[PDB]
């Protein structure tokens, strides 16, 4: 659900998408996800 | 349902603001809190890249508004 979790009823949205919102809310375009989701999800892999 | 971009003639088409839905007829950007679609046209819309490379494109067209 993401961040809606914490303002009414949760609502499902696609996990990259969530992502691309997070990223957007940091002042870095949607596309940076999208284009890169490969490199990003290993990044976040390896970190765990 | 929904889609992360649009192919247009070649283009990945991202939404500028709000997310790309579609209504069970046509496909429509509107705002993550609130439903109310607008028409997809290039005013709302981001374009960056070929379509290769972003998962889960969708074949919509992207309206052009200068066409007289
Ligand atoms: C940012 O740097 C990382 C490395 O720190 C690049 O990711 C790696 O790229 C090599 C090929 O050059 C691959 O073999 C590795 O598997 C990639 N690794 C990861 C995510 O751990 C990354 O491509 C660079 N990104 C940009 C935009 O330049
Ligand atoms: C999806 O959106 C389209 C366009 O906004 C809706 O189509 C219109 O529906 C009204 C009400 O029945 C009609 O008066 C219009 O003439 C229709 N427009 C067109 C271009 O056909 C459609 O009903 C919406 N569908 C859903 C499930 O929300
Ligand atoms: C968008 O349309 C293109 C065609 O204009 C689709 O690409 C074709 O896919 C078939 C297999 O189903 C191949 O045999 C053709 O050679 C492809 N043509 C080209 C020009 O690449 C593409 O898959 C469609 N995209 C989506 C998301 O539906
Ligand atoms: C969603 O998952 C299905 C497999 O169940 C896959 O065919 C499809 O391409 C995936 N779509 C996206 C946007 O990842």
């Amino acid at each position: 659900a993401g961040w809606t979790f914490g303002a009414g009823a949760a609502l499902q949205i696609p996990f990259a998408m969530q992502m691309a919102y997070r990223f957007n809310g940091i002042g870095v375009t949607q596309n940076v996800l999208y284009e890169n989701q490969k490199q990003i999800a290993n990044q976040f892999n390896k970190a765990i | 349902t929904t889609a992360p971009a649009i192919c247009h003639e070649g283009k990945a088409y991202f939404p500028r603001e709000g997310v790309f839905v579609f209504n069970g007829t046509s496909w429509f950007i509107t705002q993550r809190n609130f439903f109310s679609p607008q028409i997809i046209t290039t005013d709302n819309t981001f374009v960056s890249g070929n379509c290769d490379v972003v998962i889960g494109i969708i074949n919509n067209t992207v309206y052009d508004p200068l066409q007289p």
